[PDB]
């Protein structure tokens, strides 16, 4: 059964270099062309090159976006394909997939690895500040009220959020993080509850940012007048 | 380069219905050099269809493709729950290899207007020198919506960021947040902060607002 | 600017059918979504249905799903609302409106003057 | 050369 495992990703500063490895098993690696495809966060798929088999010359092709910066090679004795990534820029941040190129006249990408994330950034590790998204005093008496937590200015990903240590899940919406222009991430987590519970029920968001060893329990209540 | 334009951007259908996805190429490309891929969030793409009649190994019968030259179609004859995902077309007959921008197949439901909530910046954040104002659009459908920040009736542009949840597994709605970022000094010289929301289910825009420094 | 006019409204008994039409003048509307709204006596305007561009589908409100069908004839610059299984609560003035945003955010800038629908037993 | 299955020499 075909297996493709990518490795070598991670965080790297702009202008530095990285080499990705894709270890292949379950097929005759040397018989197949191999190809790398990347997917920037929230965007589509972009081909970044292929390498032919030894029987077909073993040479490569890549698009202009990475030409002169990325180089693909292969080690048939180890069944590994490589992606040498030089002169890295922030726009190169993406999940990188190695793919096996199908044989014959229709050379589609028949098998894909799980991919390895490459993050290009100069940001330093930083824990988030957790601010309350407090419900309003205009909340409909006998209706529904929204409240939440703003998890601001952290690096790197990820941040996990739960409510009341996992006891509260209904009405909870934890939004995908956004990358700010400062290079730091921010996200919010909100929940909708009956307005009548604002005076009796306690609502606490539990924020964990393991890269900075940050654990925060934040109680959110109606701002005092 | 051959540009691949997929349409529609999102198709909204129910389980058991027929899905018809289009992929138009900016230049003529033979059917031998076209492929279709499926991708679910957090997972790698997988090959579905390639060439004139080739189907990837293990791909069910309900996936089929047709078309030649510039117009290609992917058909899912009967949508199963696992078929709701993003679908990409790809051409590899010309260098560089290119992919379409992707078509999302989503669960269809009745129209639901968003519930709108506005959150002023907390006093704790103001201590740090910045102010974030958040507008929440809760449990709406379809996904398309417009959020407009107004500060003393001045429309804000270029200083906000939006984030959208995935389609909710039970009620099939979306939720959206918009975060307006200002300096503490800019925040403190204005009074009325409002987010104005428009949606195809709303006959007129919905406005939620607060006055700075008012309970 | 752009002008809209509804027609086809009238009096029917419960369970009857009506086909409303909404024609546009001064600009071809093939690129814009067209929505139907209604306002019952003593109520606010309610969304009914939207016909997006051909190929982009149609969406419906809770109260009319299954009974009403919206469609387009970009050839005639006209959209239609096929109303079946009418109930007395469907009595309202029905309006159409153009979504000026081609990305479908619901910028309803231009409205018709409305057509009357009455369902008496 | 867009063909990965033939040596272009």
């Amino acid at each position: 059964e075909v297996q493709l495992v990518e490795s070598g990703g991670g965080l790297v500063q702009p202008g530095r270099s990285l080499r990705l490895s894709c270890t292949a098993s379950g097929f005759t690696f040397g018989d197949y062309a191999m190809s790398w495809v990347r997917q920037a966060p929230g965007k589509g798929l972009e081909w970044v090159g292929f390498i032919r088999s030894k029987a077909n010359g073993g040479r490569t092709e890549n698009p202009a976006s990475v030409k002169g910066r990325f180089t693909i090679s292969r080690d048939d004795s180890k069944s590994i394909a490589y992606l040498q990534m030089n002169s890295l820029k922030t726009e190169d941040t993406a999940v990188y997939y190695c793919t096996r190129v199908e044989l014959g006249s229709s050379w589609s990408l028949g098998y894909w690895g799980q991919g390895t994330l490459v993050t290009v950034s100069s940001a330093s590790t930083k824990g988030p500040s957790v601010f309350p998204l407090a419900p309003s005093s205009k909340s409909t008496s006998g209706g529904t009220a929204a409240l939440g937590c703003l998890v601001k200015d952290y690096f790197p990903e990820p941040v996990t959020v739960s409510w009341n240590s996992g006891a509260l899940t209904s009405g909870v919406h934890t939004f995908p993080a956004v990358l700010q222009s400062s290079g730091l991430y921010s996200l919010s987590s909100v929940v909708t509850v009956p307005s009548s519970s604002l005076g009796t029920q306690t609502y606490i968001c539990n924020v964990n940012h393991k890269p900075s060893n940050t654990k925060v329990d934040k109680k959110v209540e109606p701002k005092s007048c | 380069e051959i540009v691949l334009t997929q349409s529609p951007g999102t198709l909204s259908l129910s389980p058991g219905e027929r899905a018809t996805l289009s992929c138009r190429a900016s230049q003529s490309v033979s059917s031998t050099y076209l492929a279709w891929y499926q991708q679910k969030p957090g997972q790698a793409p997988r090959l579905l269809i390639y060439g004139a009649s080739s189907r990837a190994t293990g791909i069910p019968d309900r996936f089929s493709g047709s078309g030649s030259g510039t117009d290609f179609t992917l058909t899912i004859s009967r949508l199963e729950p696992e078929d709701f995902a993003v679908y990409y077309c790809q051409q590899y007959g010309s260098s560089p290899w290119t992919f379409g921008q992707g078509t999302k197949v989503e669960i269809k439901r009745t129209v639901a207007a968003p519930s709108v909530f506005i959150f002023p910046p907390s006093d704790e954040q103001l201590k740090s020198g910045t102010a974030s104002v958040v507008c929440l659009l809760n449990n709406f459908y379809p996904r398309e919506a417009k959020v407009q920040w107004k500060v003393d009736n001045a429309l804000q542009s270029g200083n906000s960021q939006e984030s959208v949840t995935e389609q909710d597994s039970k009620d099939s709605t979306y939720s959206l947040s918009s975060t307006l970022t200002l300096s503490k000094a800019d925040y403190e010289k204005h009074k009325v902060y409002a987010c104005e929301v428009t949606h195809q289910g709303l006959s007129s825009p919905v406005t939620k607002s607060f006055n700075r420094g008012e309970c | 600017x752009v002008q809209l006019x509804x027609s086809g409204g009238g009096x029917v008994q419960x369970g009857x059918s009506l086909x409303l039409s909404c024609x546009a003048x001064x600009x071809x509307x093939x690129x814009x979504x067209x929505x139907w709204x209604r306002q019952x006596p003593g109520x606010x305007r309610e969304x009914v249905x939207x016909x997006x561009x051909x190929x982009x589908x149609x969406x419906x409100x809770d109260s009319x799903x299954g009974r009403f069908t919206x469609s387009x004839d970009x050839x005639x610059x006209x959209x239609x609302l096929q109303x079946x299984x009418l109930x007395x609560x469907d009595x309202a003035x029905y309006y159409c409106x153009x979504x000026x945003x081609x990305x479908x955010x619901x910028x309803x800038x231009x409205w018709g003057x409305g057509t009357x629908v009455t369902v008496s037993s | 050369n867009a063909n990965p299955n033939v040596d272009p020499n």
